[PDB]
């Protein structure tokens, strides 16, 4: 067993002959994440108001679900790469190159707070006056 | 001139809206001594909770007495500020402060010309003037700055 | 030939220290901040600034209230590697030749050396011609 | 010739009425087209609006480079994007076991309060920046730009590092909140450590 | 300009090795040009790259791929002002870069690298002008330079050898300013040696020698410490005034305006700093017979 | 857009996989194996309170490195794939993070120094010059302006005039696309000196300007 | 020295007479004290001639 004299060994392969691009999608374990209740999901590059350049936005479940935000990577590595290392049934290692790293952040849903009617004026006169009633009267 | 901020050695702000039940059990003998003080108007006062500490030594020598202090203070912000305090004596000596609304015309007339500010945001105001403005004994800008000085 | 373990007498006084220090001055010297400072500034920081970011395009304002066809005319300049001449002098006839720092003194001249930068010109045209490069010394 | 390094955060003391400490930070990348920017962050003394809360001393602010007007600094965070003050904050402390500091920028939070989105953030800082005109989006591009490349330069001139600058920015506020407690000495004015 | 009263124009500390004590205009622009001690040193500066490239190899984690709010703990790394990561064991670390540097695999004079050991910080710097000056570095508690370097050193008068083969055998070190706060630097051989019931005892620096700390001019008076400091600060300014031979080729130099003595002599009382400043080859006076009557 | 749907099996699946850090120059030996089969091999060694992990290069691709794990409690990582076919899927989830440490070193660093060599090597300055002047090579008659003469020497500076009411059709073919032009459009237009198309312009037209002299003529459209 | 050292020496008492010669510490102290006095002679006599 593990606590004795136990050796394991398995193959490693680096295919060349892929022609899909791998990325990575990176969650805080503190938002808790719960894949098990993602019954759909849609994934755009949303940037309507400005392709391989755009940030992506994360859709699940639609109106009923959460939605992020994905962002690129601070830069290439400088001396190392990260690899996706994946079993295989046959009993080897099967070695995956990471085109990108994006990071995926919560957007909220229909909460719309909306600075524009008058609360940059009404800021000006806040005296941390009021809080919920400004909320509701929108 | 010395200003209660420096008497104070701590404040806090606490929620107790029936003082008969204090979160505060070592206080619970203060407030069966002060039953009978406006023994009524305790439905209306609001239940948001002022507590302040005075450092013993600090208090004792500018020869200061509690009736001084809640006088001070209630001539200050008013009637209003309702206050109640502990004994000199007591080896944890402690001050207690509440505040008291006008009663009979608020009934929601309009929409309270307050603009609904809530009470604990208003005792920190509450808090922070007490503090910055308390002029006890010395009045202006002096205040106990001073030594003093044997001359021979 | 030294072990550190057949050494047992690390000592040393006055003396070598100071027979550090003469090696200090006799291999350093006693301006060095000022000559490696500009050494520095030939041999690398003008060759960085012409390769920093000065790529310069233009396109021809042409085919105006006409124009269909294919070419408003663009052009394209690149900026290589700098070169520097040693310290001359150009005589009224119109001879170079080396200048003495002692004869830049008498005679009131400028003691200072001919910089010289490799340009490229490069026409990708809107069409045809896309391969028109040339080489200067400039 | 001796001027002061760059690329280095300091504190330091004034007798100005209106700034109990400061964060100073030029940029300058020695190493570059050589342009400008040196930002301050502020921490506010001497002063209340009245019944406010009052409490000036703790309304942490930023000058951005010549900017006409001074911007609260969680707006500037909103503007990078990290709209959620769970994440603010921990930018600004990533080791909230302290109580305390955590309370002393948290009026600054809820100052922030009345905006909760970027693109609003980024149009704020633009009126707060920019000279009065009609619409919103250049206004956001406009104010994207400047908080992109004249926002700490030395560590991005890029979108792809934007999330970094933030980081950057948070180390610096808590750089200055440290000297605001007491928890670290002021940077001495003429160590010539900090020369070149 | 014309008026200013404050703290820089009084002598730092932190100048000590760096700048010279007493050599500063004995007039309105008192402590505001200064000049540069005999060893100081600047470094030119260079492209952090392959630093980064060495830290990433030693296990450094990045910014964008950790846990923020569950690595509080590890230190935080900078290079040139300029937030590159974080590393779990600072101490190792340390002293690999420390091995590194005095390996020459990265360049001395222009790798200064400094930590804050209180805060949990590791910072580290190669911009250009930063001032820097070199030091004997002592391991456990003796010195590390020797005998076999020495007699290289005598031997150099014909057999090839360079102060740079003396760096290379890791005996001395360039220190700046920003590390020298660090350090724990001890005066003489004498002192690291004799301690024995001394109070410290972990000297982690030596001086080649205090003589070192004067300028270039502070290094022409003799016995520079029996002289109340401003009588030295005002010896600074009119070494500067003396006239002697200046230059060996003069007669071929129309200079505007020169004076040259006929007869020079060197002194007969001389600081050792004076022959690197080759002062015995053109002198500034005559030894003249003086009596305080 | 389908295009934009995300593909959920593998998430469903609970797929995990391994990430890994390596250096470029341990990938790059692995790039001579081409993906024709394997780079090599992974070995775990398992002990009383210990695990190793190596990986061991191929006997042929060379014709240890031990594992470094990392933490991956305070942040949740997954895979998904990108396809050339613009269809995305979560092909899987990261499960655990490791570094790949260099069994050699020291010496390795002057593989490194070679490797320093290889990457920053343009030549800085470097060798300078010894020669001098070449310029000027003289042209007598400017290159460029022998071309453009050139263009010159075919059939030009001579303009229709002459050819009046030709050139009227021109103007009035002109005039049914627009209700004015530029006078800049018409001389390109109608190749004729520019006083004589005013004199024309005046004859059948005015002029309407606007902002600095910019001026457009018209036929008085009714 | 080692940190927060309030001995004499340490902290700038000069043990020496001018006669034996000030050691190195002491002398950069007395530099320091030096300056003090050169800075304040180029002050005073821009004031008080105002």
């Amino acid at each position: 067993g593990p606590s004795s004299q136990n050796v394991t060994e398995y193959v490693v392969r680096v295919p060349k002959n892929t022609t899909k691009k791998y990325n990575i999608m990176a969650f805080n374990a503190a938002d808790k994440v719960n894949f098990a209740t993602w019954n759909q999901a849609r994934l755009e590059r949303d940037l309507s108001n400005k392709p391989e350049d755009q940030p992506w936005l994360l859709r699940v479940n639609g109106k009923s679900g959460r939605k992020f935000k994905g962002i690129k990577k601070g830069g290439v590595t400088e001396n190392t790469s990260y690899y996706i290392f994946t079993q295989c049934p046959d009993g080897a290692f099967e070695a995956f190159p990471v085109h990108n790293w994006y990071n995926f952040t919560p957007l909220a849903r229909h909460r719309t707070l909306t600075a524009e009617e008058a609360e940059e004026e009404w800021e000006r006169r806040n005296k941390v006056l009021n809080h919920f009633s400004i909320m509701q009267q929108r | 001139h010395t200003t209660l901020r420096k008497v104070t050695a701590n404040t806090a702000i606490y929620y107790d809206p029936n003082p008969q039940s204090t979160v505060v059990a070592e206080d619970q003998e203060w407030v069966n001594v002060y039953y009978e003080m406006p023994d009524f108007d305790v439905a209306r006062i609001s239940p948001w909770l002022l507590r302040v500490e005075l450092d013993r030594k600090h208090m004792t020598d500018r020869k200061l007495t509690m009736e001084q202090i809640a006088e001070k203070i209630n001539a200050g912000f008013g009637d209003d500020l309702n206050c109640i305090f502990n004994d000199d004596n007591a080896e944890k000596l402690v001050l207690r402060i509440r505040i008291m609304n006008s009663d009979e015309n608020k009934m929601q007339e309009e929409e309270e010309v307050v603009d609904k500010m809530d009470d604990d945001v208003f005792l920190r105001c509450i808090e922070s003037n007490m503090l910055t403005d308390m002029t006890l004994q010395g009045i202006e800008q002096i205040s106990k700055v001073y030594m003093h000085l044997p001359q021979t | 030939y030294d072990e550190d373990d057949d050494e047992i007498t690390p000592d040393l006084w006055q003396e070598a220290c100071w027979i550090v220090i003469s090696s200090y001055f006799d291999e350093k010297g006693l301006v060095r901040q000022q000559l490696d400072s500009f050494d520095e500034f030939i041999q690398m920081s003008v060759q960085r600034i012409v390769e920093d970011a000065p790529p310069i395009d233009l396109q021809a304002e042409a085919q105006h209230a006409s124009g269909e066809v294919e070419e408003p005319p663009r052009y394209l300049l690149k900026f290589e590697q700098i070169y520097l001449s040693k310290p001359t002098h150009w005589e009224r006839d119109g001879a170079p030749s080396p200048m003495m720092p002692n004869e830049a003194r008498l005679r009131n001249l400028t003691y200072s050396a001919p910089l010289y930068v490799d340009i490229t010109k490069t026409v990708i045209k809107e069409g045809e011609e896309q391969l028109q490069t040339q080489h200067q010394k400039t | 010739q001796e001027k002061m390094a760059t690329n280095t955060v300091y504190v330091f003391a004034k007798k100005d009425s209106k700034y109990a400490y400061t964060g100073e930070c030029r940029s300058c990348l020695e190493n570059s087209s050589r342009p400008t920017s040196t930002i301050w962050v502020s921490m506010l003394a001497r002063g209340g609006q009245g019944a406010k809360k009052s409490a000036i001393g703790q309304r942490i602010v930023a000058t951005l480079p010549y900017i006409k007007q001074e911007v609260p600094i969680i707006i500037v965070f909103r503007a990078l994007g990290f709209v959620s003050d769970r994440d603010i904050l921990e930018h600004i402390i990533y080791d909230f076991e302290d109580p305390e500091m955590m309370e002393m920028v948290k009026p600054s939070l809820d100052e922030a309060f009345v905006i909760q989105e970027q693109n609003v953030a980024l149009n704020f800082i633009g009126s707060r920046g920019a000279k009065p005109g009609v619409t919103k989006e250049k206004r956001i591009k406009y104010a994207k730009e400047v908080l992109q490349k004249e926002m700490l330069p030395h560590v991005g001139v890029s979108d792809f590092c934007e999330t970094k600058k933030a980081y950057f920015l948070g180390y610096m506020v808590h750089r200055l909140l440290l000297a605001a407690l007491g928890r670290r000495e002021l940077d001495d004015r003429d160590h010539y450590g900090n020369k070149r | 300009r014309d008026g200013k009263l404050a703290k820089p124009r009084q002598l730092h500390n932190t100048l000590w090795g760096m700048v010279c004590p007493a050599e500063t205009p004995e007039g309105h622009a008192v402590g505001l040009v200064k000049n540069l001690a005999l060893m100081a040193y600047i470094s030119v500066g260079s492209q952090p790259s392959p630093i980064l490239e060495f830290l990433e190899e030693w296990s450094m984690e990045n910014l964008e791929e950790i846990s923020p709010a569950a690595i509080a703990d590890a230190t935080k790394i900078f290079v040139n002002g300029c937030w590159v990561g974080i590393h779990k064991d600072p101490e190792q670390l340390m002293n690999t870069l420390r091995k590194l540097r005095r390996q020459m695999d990265i360049i001395v004079s222009e790798v200064s690298m400094i930590r804050d050991i209180r805060e949990r910080e590791i910072r580290i710097y190669t911009d250009a002008g930063r001032i820097c000056r070199p030091l004997l570095i002592v391991e456990k508690q003796k010195l590390l330079l020797k005998k076999r370097h020495i007699d290289q050193l005598k031997e150099r008068e014909y057999n090839n050898y360079s102060w740079q083969d003396l760096v290379a055998s890791g005996v001395v070190e360039y220190i700046d300013t920003l590390e020298e706060e660090t350090v724990m630097l001890a005066m003489t051989p004498d002192d690291l040696q004799e301690k024995e019931v001394a109070y410290c005892s972990t000297y982690t620096h030596c001086e080649i020698h205090p003589s070192m700390i004067l300028g270039v001019c502070a290094s022409i008076i003799p016995f520079p410490d029996h002289n109340q400091s401003p009588r030295n600060t005002y010896q600074s300014a009119m070494g500067k005034q003396a006239m002697g031979v200046y230059i060996t080729n003069f007669h071929v130099r129309m200079d505007t305006l020169a004076h040259v003595l006929y007869y020079p002599q060197k002194p007969l009382v001389t600081t050792r700093s004076m022959e690197y400043l080759r002062f015995r080859e053109l002198p500034a006076g005559i030894n003249s017979i003086v009596a305080i009557a | 857009a389908e295009r934009g749907e995300l593909d959920l099996t593998g998430a469903k699946q609970n797929t995990g996989v391994w990430l890994v850090k390596v250096p470029k120059y341990l990938s790059q030996q692995w790039a001579k194996a081409s993906g024709r089969g394997e780079v090599g091999k992974l070995r775990i060694a398992k002990t009383q309170g210990r695990t190793e992990v190596s990986f061991t290069l191929n006997e042929d691709l060379a014709n240890e490195h031990p594992f470094v794990l990392q933490s991956v409690g305070g942040q949740t990582l997954t895979v998904f794939t990108e396809s050339s076919s613009d269809k995305l899927s979560l092909e899987g989830i990261v499960v655990q993070r490791a570094e790949c440490r260099p069994a050699a070193s020291e010496n390795y660093m002057r593989l490194k120094r070679l490797q320093i060599e290889e990457s920053s090597k343009p030549v800085r300055l470097s060798q300078q010059l010894d020669k001098v002047v070449t310029t000027n090579y003289k042209p007598v008659a400017n290159h460029q302006y022998n071309i453009e003469y050139e263009r010159k020497k075919k059939e030009d500076g001579k303009r229709a005039r002459a050819d009046k009411q030709h050139v009227l059709d021109m103007l009035f073919s002109a005039f049914e696309k627009h209700q004015y032009y530029n006078l800049k459009d018409l001389v390109d237009i109608t190749k004729q000196p520019v006083v004589y198309l005013k004199e024309i312009l005046k004859e059948i037209g005015v002029q309407n300007v606007k902002g600095i002299h910019k001026n457009t003529w018209e036929l008085k459209p009714e | 020295f080692i940190k927060d050292d309030y001995g004499p020496e340490s902290r700038g008492f000069v043990e020496n007479s001018y006669l034996a010669g000030l050691t190195p510490t002491e002398f950069f102290f007395h530099a320091m004290g030096g300056r003090e006095g050169l800075i304040d002679t180029a002050v005073k006599t821009a004031e008080t001639g105002y």
